[PDB]
């Protein structure tokens, strides 16, 4: 099978600035009808693939004319003329000469902008919950730059430690933040032994760390 | 045994 | 307006079967040719699949042959995969995609992906519970709330607000994995706080491996 592979495979890019994307195959990608069946392909947050380019440069419906495609043989390249903020997301060549089409592994764009400072909130556990058995504690940090933060949760200023997790969003594809939730889970029981629920969140746009708390009750 | 490039599927 | 919903993803344990479906619209499907597309870890996409558009030429890449069928319906704009012989390498996203009229080009509109997990674990649909608005999550004259789903297997739920008439400042986070082995995930957005008590917030919560669908109105605390 014809190995794609794609560079680089991460792409961090300024908003405006160009943006190259290479792509070489193992074998020649010219077909004896003349043709040379070279793809690009674009993964967007919340959207389905799509086709952005076929037989090397041609461009597909809907596309915007800052996407461009060339090259000839075993190399080639996806140009954007100037990235813009929607254009995060993942791009994939893939092979249509060879027996089985083939694609590359990715590049992921993402967009280098200016420190924001999250947002932090945090909910306690619902009285729908606790009747279960189980407190989740949630702290939400919204729509910061860049994606680096350290969360960390204190119950009557002891520091928790093995009873969080956390998950990142992908970069949004507006104001090309990232946002991010921590989430504190004990037993009813054990939430009922305690007063004070604190997160305490680090990040490169504060001064300092920012504590958001509440009692339980 | 495969589907050449230049086949087409569609009507 | 061309439109392909892939349906039909779940668990499944090694070595039975499983039917995918994809519901297209908005374009004359008897007129084209139809693939699937799968996305596996560590594996990158890969193509599965291909159909003509009279259903006349059927192909396949080899490590699916004997294995997966391809067929499509098209009174009823309909393409199928049945695979029968489940491996654990199966375990992916499953993409149907419109062909292009060269095979060498592929395809040019793609679904949004059916998850096929293949594993000997229960399907477990999930609880919802809401992150009302509070003094504790507003700031500068906006407010956040939210769902938390949890406890669910195998992956995907998916969280609408308002049954998709609110989509501005929503995040639905990655879900994380339990010690368990169950998964949670947590869904928020953030709205005016001067109109909490005049606007109905809902989250939509599909859990479709279990046919599991929950509405939560999500109330303010004062």
């Amino acid at each position: 099978d014809v190995v794609m592979t794609q560079s680089p495979l991460s792409l961090p890019v300024t908003l405006g600035q160009p943006a190259s994307i290479f792509c070489r195959s193992s074998q020649s990608l010219v077909y004896s009808d003349g043709n040379t069946y070279l793809n690009w392909f674009q993964r967007r947050p919340g959207q389905s693939p799509r086709r952005l380019i076929y037989k090397v440069s041609d461009r597909d419906s809907g596309v915007p004319d800052r996407f461009s495609g060339s090259g000839s043989g075993t190399d080639f390249t996806l140009q954007i003329s100037r990235v813009e903020a929607e254009d995060v997301g993942v791009y994939y060549c893939m092979q249509g000469t060879h027996w089985p089409p083939t694609f590359g592994q990715g590049t992921k764009v993402e967009i280098k902008r200016t420190v924001a400072a999250p947002s932090v909130f945090i909910f306690p556990p619902s009285d729908e919950q606790l009747k279960s058995g189980t407190a989740s504690v949630v702290c939400l940090l919204n729509n910061f730059y860049p994606r680096e933060a350290k969360v960390q949760w204190k119950v009557d200023n002891a520091l928790q430690s093995g009873n969080s997790q956390e998950s990142v969003t992908e970069q949004d594809s507006k104001d090309s933040t990232y946002s991010l939730s921590s989430t504190l889970t004990l037993s009813k029981a054990d939430y009922e032994k305690h007063k004070v629920y604190a997160c305490e969140v680090t990040h490169q746009g504060l001064s300092s760390p920012v504590t958001k708390s509440f009692n339980r009750g | 045994p495969n589907a050449n490039p230049n086949a087409n599927p569609n009507a | 307006q061309v439109q392909l919903v892939e349906s039909g993803g779940g668990v499944v344990q090694p070595g039975r079967s499983l039917r995918l479906s994809c519901a297209a619209s908005g374009f004359t499907f008897s007129d084209y040719g139809m693939h699937w597309v799968r996305q596996a870890p560590g594996k990158g996409l890969e193509w599965v699949a291909i159909i003509w558009h009279d259903g006349s030429n059927k192909y396949y890449v080899d490590s699916v042959k004997g294995r997966f069928t391809i067929s499509r319906d098209n009174s009823k704009n309909t393409l199928y995969l049945q695979m029968n012989s489940l491996r654990a390498e199966d375990t992916a996203v499953y993409y149907c995609a419109r062909a292009a009229s060269s095979f060498g080009s592929g395809f040019d509109y793609w679904g949004q992906g059916t998850l096929v997990t293949v594993s000997s674990a229960s399907t477990k649909g999930p609880s919802v519970f809401p992150l009302a608005p509070s003094s504790k999550s507003t700031s500068g004259g906006t407010a956040a709330l939210g769902c938390l789903v949890k406890d669910y297997f195998p992956e995907p739920v998916t969280v609408s607000w308002n049954s998709g008439a609110l989509t501005s400042g929503v995040h639905t986070f990655p879900a994380v994995l339990q010690s368990s082995g169950l998964y949670s995930l947590s869904s928020v957005v953030t709205v005016p706080s001067s109109s909490l008590g005049t606007q109905t917030y809902i989250c939509n919560v599909n859990h479709k491996p279990s046919n599991t669908k929950v509405d939560k109105k999500v109330e303010p605390k004062s």
